[PDB]
């Protein structure tokens, strides 16, 4: 069902968003407590970027497959869902960038 | 301190019921997915269930559907597993686990396990070996519905200990885990490479991934690593 595809996509994006939120919450504790050496700051920036790339890839995959799934179903409201999924992914990508911007500030 | 403590284990008759509980502390329990994973005596890991932050979604191992119920009470920071219609196949140590990142289906915190007595999709090599300071690789062969489309996790289990997450999202290393453990995924197979082998690396290693067809987490059969 197109409505089920939409709901499941929104649920998956909420799950990824909560993963990014818990990641940032734990990162606030990790950066503030660590010995911020030149090697640590270089390594932690890479680790954060690697983690946020995985989250961004996961959200991109959800939006891409939902858009494809809906395009096939219309060959059997829909565009409203397409817009909300695109909107959620866009908002999630802005959130991911903002976590990376703040992490770079706590490390320096 | 991030901790998960299970209780409620015991001996039950076949057809009976038992309720396990898990007390969580050291983290915001209400913001995480939580899970149960079991291990029959002398056997490999087998995932049982997941539950979303507020109970909006539940995932189950097919063989426990209609018998088990996962639930949580965020005020009491507790995860539960109500087990009904018990069978001999359900005898196992049941581990309470945190599922984080939930989008990677990775069990990043494990409890010590509660023992319960009622009285294949992923292929791994049964054994791998090498001398200290050398390297080994452990394959994990799957299909398009699991490894092909979903993030792979790797776990290390030392004798008499709970499993520990090493790798998640196919190749991200858990914070605190040595960078000599590395993961990779190509097509429908995954690999864990361990270089700089130490005597403490002697353990069973398990891969896992979500499977779209089985609608659940699948684990490999495990690999016993021996250090010469």
């Amino acid at each position: 069902s197109y409505q089920d595809v939409c709901r499941k996509a929104k649920e998956k994006l909420d799950k990824i968003e909560m993963d990014a939120k818990n990641y940032e919450t734990n990162l606030k504790e990790q950066a503030n407590n660590a010995d911020k050496t030149e090697e640590y700051r270089k390594k932690k920036k890479i680790a954060i970027e690697a983690f946020l790339k995985k989250i961004e890839e996961a959200a991109d995959k959800v939006a891409r497959e939902a858009k494809q799934r809906l395009d096939e179903l219309e060959k059997k409201e829909l565009e409203k869902c397409k817009e909300e999924v695109e909107k959620r992914a866009r908002e999630l990508r802005r959130r991911i960038r903002e976590i990376l911007e703040r992490a770079k500030k706590w490390l320096d | 301190e991030v901790q998960l403590v299970e209780s409620g284990g015991g001996l039950v008759q076949p057809g009976g019921s038992l309720r396990l509980s898990c007390a969580a502390s050291g983290f915001t329990f209400n913001t995480y997915w939580m899970s149960w994973v079991r291990q029959a005596p002398g056997k490999g890991l087998e995932w049982v269930a997941n539950i979303q932050q507020d109970g909006s979604e539940k995932d189950y191992l097919n063989s426990v559907r209609g018998r088990f119920t996962i639930s949580r009470d965020n005020a009491k920071k507790s995860l539960y597993l109500q087990m009904n219609s018990l069978r001999a196949e359900d005898t196992a140590v049941y581990y309470c686990a945190r599922d984080n990142p939930a989008s990677a289906v990775a069990f990043d915190v494990w409890g010590q396990g509660a023992m319960v007595t009622v009285s294949s999709a992923l292929t791994q090599p049964p054994s791998v070996s090498e001398a200290p300071r050398r390297r080994v690789t452990i394959y994990c062969s799957g299909s398009s519905s699991n490894i092909g489309n979903n993030a792979v996790s790797w776990y290390q289990q030392l004798p008499g200990k709970s499993p520990k997450l090493l790798i998640y999202f196919d190749d991200l290393v858990t914070s605190g885990v040595s960078d000599r453990f590395s993961g990779s995924k190509s097509g429908t197979s995954a690999s864990l490479a361990i270089s700089g082998l130490q005597s403490e690396d002697e353990a069973d290693y398990y891969c896992a991934a979500w499977d779209d067809r089985l609608n659940g987490v699948v684990f490999g059969g495990g690999t016993k690593l021996t250090v010469l």
